[PDB]
């Protein structure tokens, strides 16, 4: 009974928080920090290695930028959901977990959208959904045949691996990431388009889910790339620069290569929090390079951890796909830098809420020379 | 050397040679090898069987255009209103017309490099360069005054940078370990592995 | 060698602390501050230590940083020509830029690691792009010309680097390596050869020059050209020397049709800056092609060669400006009568000129000796090929020096005390090394 | 239709299999389709509150 | 030497009115300078929000355009935009976005037609514009009921929400 | 008034050219479905493909990447006709 | 008409509303002409004109290509003659087909 109590107590703290913030619910307090600290502590409870204490920290930086009880609760079951999707030990858990983390991003999305915004956001939150019942109609319907033919539910078979496809975006399933990230408020895009991918990329490296095929990340990094070149708006850049990215990562990941990727993970989020919640030129300048691996920046290790793992793998079409797409990547983030700084002059909201904005800058800047021994 | 007086770099002995000492004490591959239906395919003795072992590739990316482009033309068609013409019968020749080309077009290049190397005997670049550019004429026949001289060179580059990429490297850099110790400097004390590192089992998808 | 590197550091660190009225007297400062400490690294230098004379590690292979005869001459040139790109610049924002520019890459040339190397090179990008991109007087079309091919040839350079760091485990210079790859000396090769303009990958640099300030142009010239040459020694010949021998009648095709081309090119240009551009592209292939031989008359003399550029074309570049500021043109056309107009420019104009030109009482002269020297070691057709060519450069330098020479002019535009102050040290500099003092 | 297919499916291997694994699948299935079912249709409903005048086939994006 | 100086004009002498057809039927006389773009003009006048779309260019977002309707005799005034440019891109991708199907043989952009002297008293009208998004913030639901003005938006343009 | 870039073409014209692109738009969703669909049978059935010489790979790359039309492309010359 | 801006005494003041023109650096600026203008924007931007005619291939590939083929054969004819002269065997070049593996010659070597 005592492993039991383990899982038993998040379930105990999300409902206390949940029924303290009900009863406690007035105009005085609209922004919950005391819930928003409560949220913080528990979700301490659920961390057990490694990357559970990376899943923390992203949720809890998450967490400090929504507003409100309702929003934090959301980010808590999305929390809940990461935390069961590493721990997925057959389809059953896979299922569940992703469906979840799908509703919680339906619910705020949809939450997180004024009236005037109502008809673009709802438009592709339904695009998203039917996308999303796509791909699980057709992973159950693989798994069900698998389970009928096997008589075991195992996590390592093609049917897994093209479903985290899915939820990772890459290949040709990156477009309900441009439709619905679009559309939605940036801190939501910012952090499911970041802290989703952690827990698929500790399920692969786990459950040995890989395949042989390199075509899927080859197309992602050109199709992102070439995609990032031609796109006008700066929305589709920044959402074709994760498709590119996450299309190597993958490539790396199947290779065996998990302790780059989880650094990669935390590098990258760090990177595009200051682009995403843009309020200061110089802060988005510096993100902007970072992600795009300026050597002086934080942006370069993450970048520096991948390009090292394909250089032992010994595949020279994946290494001079990479130097051209990251090329071709290179001058789409010149083409924001230029929209700066060298188009026109700039005037922006005053949204003074850099919450670990400024702490994200700092720790791009700072974290070099501290993490020059990954590489 | 960073000095002014003498030749950077170094010189080794051809006639001193070193015993090959094995990596680690027992060597655990998981890597598999090539199928022997890579080696059908890959298999350049008859041309005709070249070539239509490898036409399958052009034909489905052919398939795909065309669907793609008449499903761009289907979408934009109005069921609401009624058409007086048939759609499949506006849309079927385009399908049909991408396939074939790409077809035509992978026959030529596979045709002309299994041909060539029978006819040379030997394996080369220049197999792969003659195929591209003979695919790259075809593909310029009727095309205005650049188009003549840049097909043909870019489907020639296109075998060059796979052969370069996919066959010559490889080969190349398959003695590099990264544990252990350095494979050309095995004298130097570094630690020493009993068995190499597995990363990954071999994979089945 | 810690000085050297302390008060590197302290140079962009000053800025933060000035009160923004003392900017340009503080930069100043802190500059002759940086030479001092180099004349101080030069004699805690003991030519007795015979490979490296210094080598200082701060706790780990990246922060490697050492001193040998091509990395102390770069220095000193760097630390030598930054003051007079510090008094020609003006505003906050500028300094700010140009001095996090020459930390990067005063940081590079003793570096001794290739990541580290690339680390501090490369982190002068951004701030390329916008200073060649500024708002009046830049242009974007040559600020993405220099981010796009510094971007693909270095990261080109760091996949190599990444290769021998996972094959040999290391990728110091001071750990001895040797690799006979033929995709990772291209992967090192490309970075030489795109930073150090050779044919075809020169277009970058004319355009970065011509929409560069004064003080940006001279530094690009004056030392950003030679960064190839410390990449080269230090990184590329101790590793791919056999590469190096297996494609010399390709190095030597490339270098040479790069020397020709250039000055060919040389002759339709008005533009007085794109004239002095071209000119230095046409003196790289000789530097490159002298390296590549592997001898110790290349190796020096491509040095020496680099040096005595680093004095000639920065003089070039300045004189250059100060007549635009003087008349808002770079037009040759309309530059007419500037010998009668301005007989001080016009004196170090022409002495620039000659100097360009590798007559005997210049530098050029003793570095070019030894580089045809050097040439002719490997093969007599060798040195033939590019000692005849160089009357190319006579003609346009001939030509441009009798276009401005004479003709009517209504406009007396000759040098301030300002402008005599800034070329007085690369005269003096340019005399010493042209009377043996190299 | 497709989710009742693939639980029905899932039964049907639990019943060739005398396993539960199925029976445990097809619940998820029904709760996770009903909830997925009930966002969709508040979403859907929003956005037939939000449409402005000129829109006819608000609904029907596939014309 | 020395030419006669030409003293310049008042703003009463060089101010051209011109009737403006709004969304809702209302005829607007927008008086305006001559030489200065026409969507600066209507944008100045006081037209809400709604009627104004950034020009979906690469560099040129910051631009606040307007799908508008110009009399045959004014298209000289018009500006050419090379197609094997960006510009072009921008006129193409502002016509599939905004524009559609609401597209006359009349109609333009206020950007590209510069008010001048023989312009005065020109009748032109707002054209039909469909939903277009960029960004939550940048957007058109399709509702024309917002009193606010382009003018009273400080924001440059559109970046990030 | 300073030197400008000589633009080929009539402002009419061009324009004409340019008004031919403001066309009744689809929504993306229904070319996403299909290709949402496609690609994961096209990804389950990859798994099965016989193994091709990396030669032939390129060259199908190549000319998909040369068949491919651009979205706009078909958009722009679209006509309801036989 | 003019005045002196410069002041050696260091009380050097902009007059910014001074009736008479300063005479400032920019007194001495040469005055531009409209076809001379033209003329360096034509030369600048001359891509513009370019077209891919026979004449245009012949001439470049005459010239710059047939400089380079030259080069090349006359760098590989003096690398064989150096390889005699030195007494090497012939070395293994990139695009020369030899079943030797001879690069760099041993320092040690007596040859
Ligand atoms: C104080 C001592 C700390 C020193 C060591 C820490 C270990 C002891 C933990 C002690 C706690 C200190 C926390 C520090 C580390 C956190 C780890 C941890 O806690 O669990 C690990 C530990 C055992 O796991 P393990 O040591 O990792 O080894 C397991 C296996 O080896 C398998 O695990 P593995 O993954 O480590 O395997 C080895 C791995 C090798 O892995 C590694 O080498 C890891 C490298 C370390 C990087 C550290 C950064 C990670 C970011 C997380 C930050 C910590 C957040 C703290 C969260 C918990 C707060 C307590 O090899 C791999 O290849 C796997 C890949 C690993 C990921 C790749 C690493 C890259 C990370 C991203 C870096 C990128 C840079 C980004 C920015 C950098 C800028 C400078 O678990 C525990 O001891 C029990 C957990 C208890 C935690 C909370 C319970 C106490 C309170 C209970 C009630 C709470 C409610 C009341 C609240 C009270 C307050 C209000
Ligand atoms: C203990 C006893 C005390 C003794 C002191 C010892 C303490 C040691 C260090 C303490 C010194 C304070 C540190 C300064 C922090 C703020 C600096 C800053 O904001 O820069 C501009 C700022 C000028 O401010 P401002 O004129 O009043 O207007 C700025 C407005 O806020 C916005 O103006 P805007 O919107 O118009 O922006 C225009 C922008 C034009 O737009 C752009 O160009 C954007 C370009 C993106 C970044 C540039 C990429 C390339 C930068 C390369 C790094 C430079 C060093 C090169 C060496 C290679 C290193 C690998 O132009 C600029 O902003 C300046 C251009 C060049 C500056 C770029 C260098 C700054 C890099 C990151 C700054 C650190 C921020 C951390 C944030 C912390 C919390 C938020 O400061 C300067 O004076 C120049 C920069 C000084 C650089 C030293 C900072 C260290 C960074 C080097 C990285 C090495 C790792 C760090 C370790 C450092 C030692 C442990
Ligand atoms: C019935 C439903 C209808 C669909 C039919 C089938 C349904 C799908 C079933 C299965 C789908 C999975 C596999 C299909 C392809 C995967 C792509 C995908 O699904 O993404 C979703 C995609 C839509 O995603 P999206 O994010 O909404 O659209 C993003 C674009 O911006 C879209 O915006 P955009 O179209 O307006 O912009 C297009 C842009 C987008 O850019 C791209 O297409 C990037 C793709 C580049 C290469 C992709 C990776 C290649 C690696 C293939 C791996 C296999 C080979 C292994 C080794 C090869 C090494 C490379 O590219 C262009 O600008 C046009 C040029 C085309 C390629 C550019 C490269 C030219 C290089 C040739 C040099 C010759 C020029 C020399 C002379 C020049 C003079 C100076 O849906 C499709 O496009 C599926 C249509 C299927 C047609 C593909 C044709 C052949 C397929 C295999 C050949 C591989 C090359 C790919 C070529 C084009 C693919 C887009
Ligand atoms: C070895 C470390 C390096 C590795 C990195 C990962 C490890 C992280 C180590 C340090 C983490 C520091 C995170 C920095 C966060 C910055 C602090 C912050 O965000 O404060 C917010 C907090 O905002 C909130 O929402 C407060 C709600 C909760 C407050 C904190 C919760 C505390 C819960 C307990 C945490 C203890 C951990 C539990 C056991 C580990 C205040 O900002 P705002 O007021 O919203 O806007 C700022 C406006 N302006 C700056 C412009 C003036
Ligand atoms: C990035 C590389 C792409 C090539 C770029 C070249 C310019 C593109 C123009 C398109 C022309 C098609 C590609 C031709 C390049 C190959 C070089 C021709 C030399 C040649 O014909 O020899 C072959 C071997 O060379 C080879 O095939 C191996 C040589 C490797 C190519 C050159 C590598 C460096 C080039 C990079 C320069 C700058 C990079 C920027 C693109 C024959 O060999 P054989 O074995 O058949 O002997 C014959 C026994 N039958
Ligand atoms: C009374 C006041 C006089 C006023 C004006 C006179 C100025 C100085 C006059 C004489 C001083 C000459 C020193 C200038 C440079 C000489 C350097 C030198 O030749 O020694 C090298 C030291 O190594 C090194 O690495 C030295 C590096 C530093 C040298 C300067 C680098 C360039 C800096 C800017 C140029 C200005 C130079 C002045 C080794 O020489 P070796 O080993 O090759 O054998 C020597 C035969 N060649
Ligand atoms: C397995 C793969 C098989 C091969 C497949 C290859 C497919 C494509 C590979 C190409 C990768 C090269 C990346 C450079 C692309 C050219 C530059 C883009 C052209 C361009 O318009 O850029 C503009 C300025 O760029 C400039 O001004 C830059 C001028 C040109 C840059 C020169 C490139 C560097 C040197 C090239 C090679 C050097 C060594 C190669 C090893 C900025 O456009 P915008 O911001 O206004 O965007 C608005 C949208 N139009
Ligand atoms: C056509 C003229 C060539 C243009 C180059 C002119 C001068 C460049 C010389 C640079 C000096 C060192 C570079 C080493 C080799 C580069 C080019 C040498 C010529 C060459 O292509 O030889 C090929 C072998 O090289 C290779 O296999 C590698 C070729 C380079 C790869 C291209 C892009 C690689 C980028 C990789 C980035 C970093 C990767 C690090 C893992 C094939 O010659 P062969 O011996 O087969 O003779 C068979 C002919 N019958
Ligand atoms: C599409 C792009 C290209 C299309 C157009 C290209 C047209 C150019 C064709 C001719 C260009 C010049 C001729 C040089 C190559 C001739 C044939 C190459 C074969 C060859 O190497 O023969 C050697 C030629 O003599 C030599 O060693 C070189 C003699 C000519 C060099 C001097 C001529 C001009 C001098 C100007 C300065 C250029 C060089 C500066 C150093 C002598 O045979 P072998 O005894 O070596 O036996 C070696 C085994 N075949």
């Amino acid at each position: 009974m005592w492993e039991n109590l383990w899982y038993l107590d998040i379930l105990i703290n999300v409902l206390i928080i949940t029924i303290f913030g009900l009863i406690s619910c007035s105009s005085s307090a609209t922004k919950s920090y005391d819930l928003k600290g409560c949220f913080i502590i528990s979700m301490v409870g659920g961390v057990y290695d490694i990357p559970s204490a990376i899943l923390w920290c992203l949720a809890s930086l998450s967490i400090l930028n929504f507003n409100g009880f309702f929003a934090s609760l959301f980010l808590v079951f999305t929390w809940i959901s990461n935390l069961f999707a590493m721990q997925s030990l057959n389809f059953l858990g896979i299922y569940l977990a992703f469906e979840m983390q799908s509703l919680c991003l339906l619910v705020l999305g949809k939450i997180t959208a004024n009236e005037n915004q109502r008809w673009f956001a709802y438009r592709g939150l339904l695009k998203y959904l039917v996308l999303s019942l796509i791909a699980g109609s057709i992973f159950i319907f693989h798994a069900s045949s698998s389970y009928l033919q096997s008589g075991v539910m195992i996590s390592d078979s093609l049917v897994t691996y093209v479903f985290l496809l899915f939820k990772l975006g890459v290949a040709p399933f990156h477009m309900y990431t441009l439709e619905l990230f679009s559309v939605v408020s940036r801190h939501v895009a910012f952090v499911f388009s970041t802290l989703p991918k952690l827990s698929v990329l500790y399920l692969i490296s786990n459950s040995n889910i890989g395949s042989e095929c390199v075509w899927w990340g080859l197309i992602s990094l050109w199709l992102g790339s070439i995609s990032q070149y031609q796109s006008v708006f700066v929305r589709s850049i920044l959402l074709y620069s994760s498709v590119a990215e996450i299309g190597l990562v993958l490539l790396v990941l199947q290779e065996g290569f998990s302790w780059e990727a989880f650094s990669w993970v935390s590098i990258y989020f760090l990177s595009l929090s200051g682009v995403w919640h843009a309020n200061s030129k110089f802060v988005s300048a510096i993100s902007v390079a970072s992600i795009a691996g300026l050597p002086p920046f934080l942006g370069f290790i993450g970048k520096a951890q991948i390009l090292k793992s394909l250089v032992s793998i010994n595949l020279g079409i994946l290494i001079f796909s990479s130097i051209l797409a990251a090329t071709i990547s290179f001058i789409g983030y010149l083409r924001l830098i230029r929209l700066m700084y060298l188009v026109s002059p700039v005037k922006w909201k005053n949204n003074k809420d850099s919450s670990f904005i400024n702490w994200s800058t700092w720790m791009l800047t700072v974290g070099t020379l501290p993490m020059v021994y990954s590489v | 050397t960073f000095n002014y007086v003498i030749p950077y770099g170094g010189s080794s002995s051809y006639t001193i040679n070193n015993e090959p000492v094995k990596a680690e004490e027992v060597t655990v591959d998981f890597s598999k090898e090539p199928s022997a239906s890579s080696l059908k395919l890959a298999d350049k003795s008859d041309w005709i069987a070249y070539t239509f072992n490898n036409v399958p590739l052009m034909a489905t990316v052919g398939l795909l255009a065309g669907a793609h482009e008449a499903f761009l033309h289907y979408e934009r068609t109005p069921i609401y209103g009624k058409r007086t013409y048939n759609i499949i019968k506006k849309l079927a020749p385009i399908v049909i017309n991408k396939t074939a080309y790409a077809t035509l077009l992978g026959a030529i290049f596979c045709a002309t490099d299994a041909l060539y190397e029978n006819y040379s005997g030997k394996k080369s670049y220049t197999s792969g360069m003659v195929a591209g550019a003979a695919t790259g004429a075809v593909f310029a026949i009727g095309r205005p005054l650049p188009q003549p001289l840049v097909w043909p060179l870019v489907f020639a580059a296109a075998p060059v940078i796979a052969d370069l990429f996919g066959e010559v490297y490889p080969e190349s850099m398959k003695s590099a370990r990264g544990y252990g110790t350095p494979y050309g400097f095995e004298n130097l004390d570094d630690a020493v592995p009993t068995r190499n590192p597995i990363r990954r089992n071999p994979h089945h998808y | 060698m810690s000085l050297y590197l302390f008060m590197l550091f302290l140079q962009p660190l000053s800025l933060s602390f000035v009160s923004r009225s003392f900017s340009k007297i503080s930069s100043l400062m802190m500059s002759f501050a940086t030479l001092w400490s180099a004349v101080y690294m030069w004699f805690t230098s003991n030519g007795a230590n015979q490979t490296f004379y210094q080598v200082v590690s701060w706790g780990s292979d990246w922060s490697t940083f050492g001193v040998c005869y091509t990395s102390l001459y770069i220095s000193l040139l760097c630390a030598f020509i930054f003051p007079i790109c510090v008094i020609l610049v003006q505003g906050y924002r500028a300094l700010s830029i140009l001095i996090c520019i020459q930390t990067a890459v005063s940081l590079s040339i003793v570096s001794l690691h290739m990541l580290a190397f690339y680390a501090l090179f490369e982190s002068s990008l951004l701030l390329f792009f916008i200073l060649i991109g500024r708002r009046k007087y830049g242009s974007l079309s040559a600020a993405y010309n220099i981010s796009i091919y510094t971007f693909i040839s270095a990261l080109g350079f760091l996949i190599s680097a990444f290769w021998l760091n996972w094959s040999f485990g290391s990728v110091c210079a001071l750990l001895p390596n040797e690799e006979a790859n033929s995709f990772v000396a291209f992967g090192i090769f490309i970075l030489l050869w795109v930073k150090a303009p050779l044919v075809p990958f020169h277009l970058w640099l004319p355009e970065a020059h011509v929409y560069a300030p004064t003080a940006g142009s001279v530094l690009l010239a004056g030392v950003l050209l030679k960064i190839s040459i410390v990449g080269l020694h230090v990184f590329f010949l101790p590793i791919c020397a056999s590469s190096i021998v297996k494609a010399f009648p390709l190095i030597l095709s490339i270098c040479l049709g790069s020397f020709i081309f250039s000055s060919f090119s040389t002759l339709k240009q008005i533009d007085l800056k794109k004239i002095v551009a071209y000119s230095s592209i046409s003196h790289m292939a000789i530097v490159f092609l002298s390296s590549a031989t592997n001898s110790g008359l290349g190796i020096q003399g491509a040095v020496l060669y680099c040096i005595a550029h680093g004095l000639i074309s920065p003089g070039l570049f300045l004189l250059v400006g100060i007549l635009y500021k003087n008349t808002n043109t770079k037009l040759v056309f309309y530059l007419r009568g500037l010998s009668q107009q301005a007989p001080v420019w016009w004196s170090v104009w022409v002495f620039f000129m000659l100097g360009n030109l590798a007559f005997p009482l210049f530098p050029n002269f003793i570095a070019e000796v030894v580089c045809l020297s050097a040439l002719f070691k490997n093969h007599e057709l060798y040195a033939y090929a590019f000692i005849f060519f160089s009357f190319v450069g006579t003609v346009y330098s001939s030509t441009v020096l009798g276009r401005l020479k004479g003709g009517v002019s209504s406009q007396c535009v000759d040098a301030s005390r300002l402008d005599v102050i800034s070329w007085n040290p690369l005269v003096l500099a340019t005399v010493v090394t042209g009377i043996g003092y190299m | 239709i497709a989710f009742i297919a693939c639980s029905v499916n899932f039964l049907y291997a639990s019943a060739y299999l005398n396993d539960m694994a199925g029976m445990l699948f097809s619940i998820t299935i029904t709760t996770i389709s009903a909830c997925e079912t009930a966002l969709g249709l508040a979403l859907c409903v929003g956005y037939f509150q939000s449409r402005a005048a000129n829109e006819v086939e608000a609904l029907n994006l596939l014309k | 030497d020395h030419d006669h100086y030409t003293p310049p004009k008042t703003v009463f002498e060089d101010t051209i009115t011109i009737n403006v057809l709004d969304y809702d039927g209302k005829k607007h006389a927008v008086k305006a300078l001559i030489g200065t773009p026409l969507n600066k003009a209507l944008v100045e006048y006081g037209f809400s929000s709604t009627y104004f779309f950034p020009n979906m260019g690469y560099y040129t977002q910051h631009i606040s355009d307007a799908h508008v309707f110009i009399p045959e005799e004014y298209w000289k005034y018009v500006e050419n935009v090379d197609l094997k440019t960006d510009d072009a891109e921008a006129i193409k991708l502002m016509f599939k976005l905004v524009v559609q199907d609401y597209q006359r043989e009349t109609s333009f952009f206020a950007s590209y037609l510069t008010l001048n002297k023989e312009m005065d008293n020109m009748t032109i009208g707002f054209g039909p514009i469909k939903p277009w998004h960029i960004t939550p913030k940048w957007s058109f639901n399709g509702h024309h009921n917002v009193k606010d003005r382009m003018f009273d938006r400080l924001e440059t343009g559109p970046f990030i929400e | 008034d300073e030197p400008k870039h000589q633009i080929p073409g009539n402002a009419l014209d061009n324009w004409a050219f340019l008004r031919t692109y403001a066309k009744p738009l689809p929504d993306m969703i229904h070319y996403y479905y299909y290709v949402y669909l496609f690609g994961f049978f096209f990804v389950y059935k990859v798994a099965d493909f016989p193994e091709y010489s990396p030669r032939v790979l390129v060259m199908a790359a190549l000319i998909g990447s040369l068949f491919y039309v651009r979205r706009d492309w078909v958009h722009r010359e679209f006509k309801d006709s036989p | 008409s003019s005045r002196i801006a410069g002041d050696t005494t260091g009380k050097y003041t902009p007059n910014i509303f001074s009736p008479e023109t300063p005479m400032d650096r920019s007194f001495s600026h040469v005055p531009k002409n409209p076809f001379w203008e033209a003329w360096v924007f034509r030369r600048d931007n001359i891509q513009r004109e370019f077209v891919w005619t026979w004449q245009t291939i012949f001439d470049l590939a005459t010239f710059v290509g047939g400089l380079y083929v030259a080069m090349y054969a006359t760098a590989s004819f003096c690398s064989r003659q150096n390889d005699k002269r030195n007494g090497y065997p012939e070395r293994n070049y990139y695009f020369s087909d030899s079943k030797s593996n001879f690069v760099i010659p041993d320092e040690r070597e007596f040859y």
